[PDB]
């Protein structure tokens, strides 16, 4: 007998105030009972479970299923109730690595740890809560009652406790062998290095020697999978990676469910296939919960889909990470609030690609969106590679400088260089800081009756120019914007505009270049056409000349 | 200190479960070295999967220090930790601190590591050193001693701190010492060279009782509500008078008796913005009477310790930032301005982060608590970058302003 260290038990508790489960066992057929007795008799020999007396008051129902070709019954213990009553754990497997963050390991070995799993003991004080009952034949004897000594499959804590138990066992080995990487996937343990096949095989044997200390045997996985490893939806090749095959289906009838699976594939593919776009295909899902609803594709969604088929026509791949090279991120504007990007170290050899969609909002501009994309990529790059990339941005240095020096919010983007890739991001208008000498002064105002929704908008100027337009189905805020629009339409290339609308000032001072309001868009188009615009604000109803004059014109 | 002070969360509240945000490789490495040493010294221990709690952690560099430093963001835990009256019903925040000529800030958080934390409460201090690219499970620790940045620490340690200082305070009755979190604030009215000596002698007294050698020098002589000032001009354009009337109308929400009738009268008609308008005698008097009103303090402004303090900040350009601290709108308790922020002439976000820290420091000195900030910045930009420039062991609360306030002009 070679002494073997015990695996440290994790203490487990029920949620505060809650007791164990007390679910009734279902009646089973004679055949299922016979099967369960055989299975459990074997499990009991292997130490997994133990018989218990009638004092234990808890119970979880057990079942008997089977596979079609597999000529055996399968035992199933439904721990759904016990899981509801079990404490929360640290679930240390939520996130999976991204392939673009991985580094090349020429040599990779796969070990099966399905048997080490059962070496992880269940906290003795918690075992009572896992009791289950095999109903007896003809229910003429007491049912055979068992409890678990090992982490049950299907119990809430098994994944976190197993993974944490393996990690702690592997730590000294990983620490003292810095030239090897370890990842466990289901009951597969994957051990890679960049050593020669000889030195690599030696590390494996050393790892096996190490794992024997806890009595863990670990042979090689059954039917060693040749490359590429099919892992978490990817294809991991020795020198390249890509997503698994992206195939767009052909259809003349698209339902609300068909469009969701297409966005899913497209999104998944966007991490390597550059230039994927899903706006026009996402717009067809704005608000719906029935999935068979056949929503016709707009000529914009068709064009988008076909643009994706062209990109998806040929397989593309990313490379793995070289820490000795720079990390570079390049962004393009695609339109309609859509942005793409590529992250690479060598030109044309992308580590990964991605996209960024504009946030929902009534107004926005291209510089704010580009800034937001930069922040997303920054955070993604820190996750994957632990560093911020150098950015190549389709915005001139002088444009950025003008933007951040004048914009009312603090803003920042990390080290970046201009890349001349149209369409370039630009500032479409800039308001004056001071009133313009020699430019006509338009005093604008608008008003609307709350009940009738009738209103007026117009202006008076220092040259005696005047206009009032009557409006229907409008609001104070809308007439106030309309008045500014009229002044822009009716003035020359330079114009001073005086408004009393805090609402209108707040919109324009936010420097939108596009709006969900057609009226704001029209105002944007006018500003773009001007040489100089000074927009001044005054308080309403104070007797300010010009403003007082137009106020009475538009208030009935 | 063998005996631990029993600590509980608030009724019907679980421990914190805050996500660890991603960290660069160099910050992870710094944290691994720091925490390994903390673990060898018994200050923290590895924890198992049965602990589901988490508080975020990052790495910084104190003001003028090349050494990496660990900072735990205990904001969630602190609001979930019971309210404390450890020794008394409370320590009255010293109103004399804000009056001293000079005030020095001493980092004494290292003292906390000598007091053990209640064994039952330790699980709530859990934190994770994240891996890169999820390539390994994070390193999971919990505290065994009073952690820096935790609300409970100064309260539990207060009995010991008061005794450490009594001999010093006994001989310097005119020096005001106040503790907020991990910091002592030591103020005096005496010669800056003499004050620095007293501070210096306060430090070596700490060494004998069992530090850090760093300091911070403030001058709360000069913290007030800056007056509202109006232009003094020999010729006024239409635009000038429109700006004046708008500013005066804003001030009339704050000050009673502000009048604009005679100034508005000047703008009778529909005039070019650049036309020069001569002031009448009526308007001159009204302006003069407004100026007089603006010299006095705002009526009925009082601090209420039961309400939050609110701090607003405006970017004024060219490295200048104005700010106001208040509890109710138009009842400013303090206002100020900042220029040429240190080492950030090209970085808006660094400047804003430094303004936030300076304003929080003023708030601690005046009222003994931190304000809730209204920040002129988009959430995603702020949350990506602020930790890169943070140098303080506390962290305030903040919210984001997305609509440009018209009042930025009035504080120009
Ligand atoms: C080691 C490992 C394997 C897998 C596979 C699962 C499946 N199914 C997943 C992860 C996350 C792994 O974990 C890490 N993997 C790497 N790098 C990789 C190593 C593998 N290659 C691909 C490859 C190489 C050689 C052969 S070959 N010719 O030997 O058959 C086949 C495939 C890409 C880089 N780095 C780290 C760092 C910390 S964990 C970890
Ligand atoms: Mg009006």
């Amino acid at each position: 007998m070679v002494p073997i260290s015990p695996i440290e038990t994790v203490p487990v508790k029920l949620k505060p105030g809650m007791d164990g489960p007390k679910v009734k066992q279902w009646p089973l057929t004679e055949e299922k009972i016979k099967a369960l007795v055989e299975i459990c008799t074997e499990m009991e020999k292997e130490g997994k479970i133990s018989k218990i007396g009638p004092e234990n008051p808890y119970n979880t129902p057990v079942f008997a299923i089977k596979k079609k070709d597999s000529t055996k019954w399968r035992k199933l213990v439904d721990f759904r109730e016990l899981n509801k009553r079990t404490q929360d754990f640290w679930e240390v497997q939520l996130g999976i690595p991204h392939p673009a963050g991985l580094k090349k390991n020429k040599s990779v070995t796969v070990l099966d740890v399905g048997d080490a799993y059962f070496s992880v003991p269940l906290d003795e004080d918690f075992r009572k809560y896992t009791a289950f009952t095999i109903p007896s034949i003809n229910n003429e004897t007491p049912g055979i009652r068992y409890q678990y000594n090992v982490l049950p499959q299907g119990w809430k804590g098994s994944p976190a406790i197993f993974q944490s138990s393996m990690t702690k066992i592997l730590e000294p080995f990983a620490a003292q062998n810095p030239d090897i990487v370890i990842c466990q996937y289901m009951d597969d343990l994957y051990v890679g290095s960049d050593l020669e096949i000889g030195q690599h095989r030696t590390k494996i044997e050393e790892l096996r020697q190490h794992l024997l200390r806890w009595g863990l045997t670990t042979p090689d996985k059954k039917h060693q999978k040749e490359p590429p490893f099919l892992w978490m939806g990817y294809e991991l090749h020795p020198d390249k990676w890509t997503v698994q095959p992206i195939v767009l289906p052909e259809k003349d009838s698209w339902t609300v469910n068909d469009i969701q699976k297409l966005v899913g594939k497209l999104n998944w593919a966007s991490q390597i296939y550059p230039g994927i776009k899903v706006r026009q295909l996402s717009k067809l899902l704005r608000g719906t919960k029935a999935l068979t609803e056949v929503i016709p594709l707009t000529e914009e969604a068709e064009l988008e889909l076909a643009e994706n088929r062209e990109i998806l026509k040929e397989p593309v791949h990313g490379v793995y990470y070289d820490p000795s090279k720079d990390l570079i991120a390049e962004i393009q504007k695609q339109g309609q609030g859509q942005w793409t990007y590529q992250i690479y170290q060598e030109p044309f050899k992308n580590l990964k690609t991605g996209k960024y969609a504009r946030m929902r909002g009534a107004h926005t501009n291209d510089v704010k969106q580009l800034t937001e994309a930069v922040q997303k990529i920054t955070t993604e790059s820190i996750v994957i590679w632990g560093k911020t990339p150098k950015f190549k941005l389709p915005i001139q240095k002088e444009t950025w400088e003008t933007w951040w020096t004048e914009y009312w919010q603090a803003t920042w983007i990390p080290e970046w260089e201009f890349v001349n890739t149209p369409p370039l991001v630009k500032l479409w208008y800039q308001l004056e800081k001071e009133p313009i000498v020699g430019a006509e002064t338009f005093y604008v105002d608008g008003a609307a009756n709350r009940e009738t929704k009738l209103g007026k908008a117009g202006y008076v100027t220092n040259k005696g120019r005047q206009k009032v337009v009557p409006l229907t189905n409008t609001t104070n805020q809308k007439t106030e914007l309309q008045a500014i629009y009229l002044a822009l339409q009716d003035s020359g290339l330079e114009v001073n505009i005086v408004t009393d609308s805090q609402y209108a000032l707040g919109i324009i001072q936010a420097q939108p270049d596009k709006s969900e309001s057609e009226l704001v868009n029209q105002i944007i188009e006018q500003l773009i056409k001007k040489e100089k615009v000074y927009l001044a604000w005054v308080p309403a109803h104070k007797g300010i000349g010009g403003n007082e004059q137009v106020d009475k014109l538009v208030s009935a | 200190p063998i005996e631990t002070v029993p600590v509980k969360l608030k009724p019907g509240m679980d421990g914190p479960k805050v996500k660890q945000w991603p960290l660069t490789e160099e910050k992870i490495k710094a944290l691994v070295e720091i925490c390994t040493e903390m673990e060898k010294e018994g200050k923290i221990s590895k924890i198992g999967p049965e602990n589901p709690y988490n508080t975020p952690v990052f790495a910084i560099k104190k003001k003028d220090s090349t050494k990496w430093r660990k900072l735990v963001d205990f904001r969630e835990l602190n609001k979930r930790t019971q309210d404390f009256w450890e020794v008394q019903l409370g320590i009255p925040h010293p109103a004399g601190l804000k009056k001293k000529k000079s005030v020095t800030v001493l980092d004494v958080g290292d003292a906390y590591f000598s007091v053990p934390l209640d064994e039952d409460f330790r699980k709530y201090t859990a934190f994770t050193i994240p891996s890169i690219n999820n390539e390994t499970p994070g390193i999971r620790y919990q505290y065994n001693v009073l952690p820096q940045g935790w609300k409970g620490s100064p309260a539990i340690f207060q009995s010991s701190m008061t005794k450490i200082l009594e001999p010093f305070k006994k001989q310097n009755p005119d020096i005001v010492i106040y503790q907020y979190m991990d910091d002592l604030y030591v103020g005096s009215d005496l010669e800056i060279g003499q004050h620095r000596t007293k501070i210096e002698e306060l430090r070596q007294h700490l060494l004998r009782w069992g530090f850090l050698w760093m300091g911070y020098e403030l001058h709360p002589d000069k913290w007030t509500v800056q007056p509202i000032v109006l232009p003094e001009k020999d010729s006024w354009t239409v635009n000038d008078i429109q700006k004046l009337v708008g500013k005066l109308n804003w001030a009339s929400q704050i000050y009673p008796g502000i009048k604009v009738r005679q100034l508005s009268k000047l703008l009778r008609g529909t005039k070019a913005l650049t036309e020069v308008i001569p002031l009448t005698e009526e308007a001159e008097l009204e302006l003069a009477e407004n100026r007089e009103i603006l010299k006095e303090p705002v009526h009925g402004v009082y601090y209420d310790p039961s309400k939050d303090l609110i701090a607003e900040i405006q970017k004024q350009g060219q490295g200048q930032w104005t700010y106001q601290i208040y509890q109710e709108p138009f009842k400013n308790l303090k206002t100020g301005k900042y220029a040429r922020m240190r080492g950030a002439h090209t970085n808006d976000v660094k400047q804003l982060t430094e303004a936030v820290q300076k304003i929080t420091t003023e708030s601690i000195v005046i009222w003994g608590k931190t304000p809730k900030f209204k920040l002129p910045i988009q959430k995603e930009t702020w949350e990506t970058w602020w930790t890169e420039y943070w140098q303080a062991t506390w962290i305030p609360e903040w919210e984001f302003v997305n609509t440009p306030p018209l009042v930025k002009l009035w504080y120009q």
